[PDB]
């Protein structure tokens, strides 16, 4: 089953103020009105990327596992939650399809329907980072159209090989793909609307000209 | 008997954190956090999210910073610059220049 | 020319309002 | 003729505030340790050097 | 005037097949030898830009 992302799955590029403008970028974003796997459950692809997030009410989901194996041989990336807090270790647990239940050679550990909570897990080589939004919504199980950008929680200095993903409401899954974005920025130094410069010829002219408004005319 | 070990895990020991005292309102060089750079350094009221360190404007240039030792936002104006132009009658008529 | 201004003309006021990194 | 540029006046580097002691004192400063075969190892870390 | 003057500073980032266009990379980075060739190439743009 799938669902429409509309305009979801931006997030802070790099750690940079700008004020009143419009900046550009091209990496792993999540293409706008793309189809996010609808859920209210199995382990899941990585690809290069994931964005994940769900209808949120009382802190739901423990957790999530990354790795190549996620059963033994290799440091498997583990994360999991306390209250409004986070804890995170990489371990070599081979547990069956209970891991909540189940509960290593660990060589890295670290501690922190009314909502919508959003997430993006992300490899760069040069280690692995995780973004993040809360906000209130609607009470419908489908992503409501809006825009927001994904915040910055931690870098994981931690090399772990990852293929695969596993977790600990209504929730989606998507996948970043390589693409530019125009990304516009207020006064108070935030993202605040964005363009998908593939989505359509007219996207493509407004990531042309640097601008969100297109005069008439022809413009290659 | 203390041992010393390096990996290729990132260390979270390192006691460096070259630093120094920091000068409002005079042309200076500076660093912060390995960004480098020369000119006056100025407060600001300028919003920076908690995790943004650095300030650029239009023409991708930084014009701001954050102090890593406090909450500053700093603004960074350009060193005080310009070019020096002569002004002189002709020489056969006078040596006096301004 | 407005004496009472840059003492531009009223037409020259609009030319000079519509024309709108170191 | 030249350009003029106000020089800088003196130089200025600012890093994160490492300022929090590592835990060292303990075991200088303790009064009982092992032998020399059964000897422990404190695994130190986060801390500032 | 302005898309002229806006390109002509952006060219300052690019890097022109130079190991970087932030000038202090190469010159805290590369030993004077391998520098001098860097800055070259960072000159040979900037100069043609």
């Amino acid at each position: 089953a799938y669902t429409n992302s509309f305009t979801r799955g931006v997030y802070y590029p790099d750690k940079v103020f700008r004020s009143s403008v419009l900046h550009s970028t091209q990496d792993l974003f999540l293409p706008f009105f793309s189809n996010v796997t609808w859920f209210h459950n199995p382990v899941l692809p990585f690809n290069d990327g994931v964005y994940f997030a769900s209808t949120e009410k009382s802190n739901i989901i423990r957790g999530w596992i990354f790795g190549t194996t996620l059963d033994s041989k290799t440091q498997s990336l583990l994360i999991v939650n306390n209250a409004t807090n986070v804890v995170i270790k990489v371990c070599e647990f081979q547990f069956c399809n209970d891991p909540f239940l189940g509960v290593n050679n660990c060589t890295f550990e670290y501690v922190s329907f009314k909502n919508l909570r959003e997430f993006v897990f992300k490899n760069i080589d040069g280690y692995f980072k995780i973004y993040s939004k809360h906000t209130p919504i609607n009470l419908v199980r489908g992503l409501p159209q809006g825009f927001s950008a994904l915040e910055p929680l931690v870098d994981l200095p931690i090399g772990i090989n990852i293929t695969r993903f596993q977790t600990l409401a209504a929730y989606y899954v998507g996948y970043l793909q390589p693409r530019t974005f125009l990304l516009k920025y207020n006064e108070n130094g935030t993202i605040t609307d964005a363009v998908d410069c593939a989505l359509d010829p007219l996207s493509e002219t407004k990531c042309t000209l640097k601008t969100f408004t297109v005069e008439k005319g022809i413009y290659q | 008997v203390l041992s010393f070990e390096l990996l290729h895990a990132p260390a979270t020991v390192c006691g460096p954190k070259k630093s120094t005292n920091l000068v409002k309102n005079k042309c200076v060089n500076f660093n912060f956090n390995g960004l480098t750079g020369t000119g006056v350094l100025t407060e600001s009221n300028k919003k920076f999210l908690p995790f943004q360190q650095f300030g650029r404007d239009i023409a991708d240039t930084t014009d701001a910073v954050r102090d890593p030792q406090t909450l500053e936002i700093l603004d960074i104006t350009p060193c005080s610059f310009g070019g020096v132009s002569v002004i002189t009658p002709g020489t056969n008529t006078s040596n006096q220049v301004a | 020319p407005d004496p009472s201004k840059s003492k531009r003309s009223f037409i020259e006021d609009l030319l000079f309002n519509k024309v709108t990194k170191f | 003729t030249s350009n003029f540029r106000v020089q800088p006046t003196e130089s200025i580097v600012r890093f994160p505030n490492i300022t929090n002691l590592c835990p060292f004192g303990e075991v200088f400063n303790a009064t009982r340790f092992a032998s020399v075969y059964a000897w422990n190892r404190k695994r130190i870390s986060n801390c500032v050097a | 005037n302005a898309q002229a003057l806006n390109t002509l500073v952006k060219q300052l980032s690019s890097n022109f097949g130079a190991i970087s266009s932030v000038l202090n990379d190469i010159l805290s980075r590369l030993d004077p030898p391998e520098a001098e060739v860097q800055i070259d190439r960072l000159i040979t743009g900037r100069l043609q830009s």
